[PDB]
């Protein structure tokens, strides 16, 4: 995260850290005790699928305080419409091998109904994006979880204000065009979370952009409202052998 | 009332019904109050609430 602040420990309790062989890969969002939403592009270069770990309750990467909970990722579900190396349909649904235990430091983000998300949440201007990604373009990643408040743009206005992939109906822009504030490498897959009447909801996923905090450009986020039914159906499905599952979309 | 305006008065989710009928609903781990709009937690750790802050203002 560029230009944000430390998320005080426990105030981003849905945030997930994804590891491969112990190394930082991506962020993610806990949406109930076994399911995590991330970004499809996080998995483009995975070789051993059986080495993926999700950590909940994480905050300071330099220490163990006992609130952390680690789980093997049993399934990675990616829509049929995602093409590796590209940006559209940038969403992945992860099944944990064992549920996490809900605590003061581990709480899911609400996956909203589509209509609520389209008719109401989409018009909440500011939302929170978080991660342990790079603190600066070409800079070091964060040891403490960072969070950033970013305003959402209507796509017409994003295209007008920006100055190269398209912005599809499965994406939205959010952030600033002045190079001060953005999600960055390492933050991919993490939450874009939106507050409404006392409760927080998943509206986006850290997806892509023209580098990190590039002047004249905004952060691009996967538009989660397009995927609610797809996710809901998969969460009711029985697990399948083998980690990776490509599942039809819509 | 209609869901596209003002969330239909619902705190959370909203369905439009045949007639001038609206129904509010709440996410799992919440129940709808008798006002027909408000949602209250039914479990210790409902989605989308931050325990250390809920405890801070409780
Ligand atoms: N928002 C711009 C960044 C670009 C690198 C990947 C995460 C998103
Ligand atoms: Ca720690
Ligand atoms: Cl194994
Ligand atoms: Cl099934
Ligand atoms: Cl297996
Ligand atoms: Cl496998």
């Amino acid at each position: 995260i560029v230009g944000g602040k430390v998320c005080p420990k426990g105030e981003c309790p849905w945030q997930v850290l994804l590891l491969v062989n112990g190394a930082q890969l991506c962020g993610g969002t806990l949406i109930n005790t076994i399911w995590v939403v991330s970004a499809a592009h996080c998995f483009d270069k995975i070789k051993n699928w059986r080495n993926l770990i999700a950590v909940l309750g994480e905050h300071d990467l330099s220490e163990h305080d006992g609130d952390e909970q680690s789980r093997r990722v049993a399934q990675v579900i990616i829509p049929s419409t995602y093409v590796p190396g590209t940006t559209n349909h940038d969403i992945a649904l992860l099944r944990l091998h064992q549920p996490v235990v809900l605590t003061d430091h581990v709480v899911p983000l609400c996956l909203p109904e589509r209509t609520f998300s389209e008719r109401t949440l989409a018009f909440v201007r500011f939302s929170l994006v978080s991660g342990w990604g790079q603190l600066l373009d070409r800079g070091a990643t964060a040891l403490e979880l960072m969070v950033l408040n970013v305003p959402r743009l209507m796509t017409q206005d994003c295209l007008q204000q920006s100055r190269s992939p398209n912005i599809t109906e499965y994406m939205f822009c959010a952030g600033y065009s002045d190079g001060s504030k953005d999600s960055c490498k390492g933050d991919s897959g993490g939450p874009h979370a939106t507050h409404y009447r006392g409760t927080w909801y998943l509206t986006g996923i850290v997806s892509w952009g023209q580098g990190c905090a590039t002047v004249g450009h905004f952060g691009v986020y996967t538009r989660v409202s397009q995927y609610i039914e797809w996710l809901q159906k998969l969460m009711r499905s029985e697990p399948r052998p083998g980690v990776l599952l490509r599942a039809p979309f819509p | 009332l209609i869901c596209v305006n003002e969330n239909g008065g619902c705190e959370q989710y909203c369905s439009d019904h045949t007639g001038t009928k609206r129904s509010c609903r709440c996410h799992e781990g919440y129940s709808l109050l008798a006002d027909g709009v408000s949602c209250t937690p039914t479990v210790e750790y409902p989605c989308g609430k931050i325990p250390i802050l809920e405890k801070r203002n409780a």
